[PDB]
């Protein structure tokens, strides 16, 4: 922990980018989190919304 | 835009709709700025047989 002052920023940046990427796994109310699948199963009047 | 359709599938005359008529005969854009009007035309567009 002696190098904690560089480790906390390195860990926070790795965790922040990891969380930023992980937000693509979040659903936000959609039927599925993956964009490639949403368009296939949804007709434009519901796919656009 | 004037044409005859049927009550079944008549709902496809709306922006961004799919189906045999909407995909192969008349397709409305997603960004439609206008309105569609329909009325029963039995006396003029229906003939026996």
């Amino acid at each position: 922990s002696a190098l904690g002052k560089l480790q906390d920023v390195v860990n926070q940046n790795a965790q922040a980018l990891n969380t930023l990427v992980k937000q693509l796994s979040s659903n936000f109310g959609a039927i599925s989190s993956v964009l490639n699948d949403i368009l296939s199963r949804l007709d434009p009047p519901e796919a656009e919304v | 835009d004037s044409f005859v359709i049927r009550g079944d599938e008549v709902r496809q005359i709306a922006p961004g709709q799919t189906g045999k008529i909407a995909d192969y005969n008349y397709k409305l854009p997603d960004d439609f700025t206008g309105c569609v009007i329909a009325w029963n035309s039995n006396n003029l567009d229906s003939k026996v047989g």
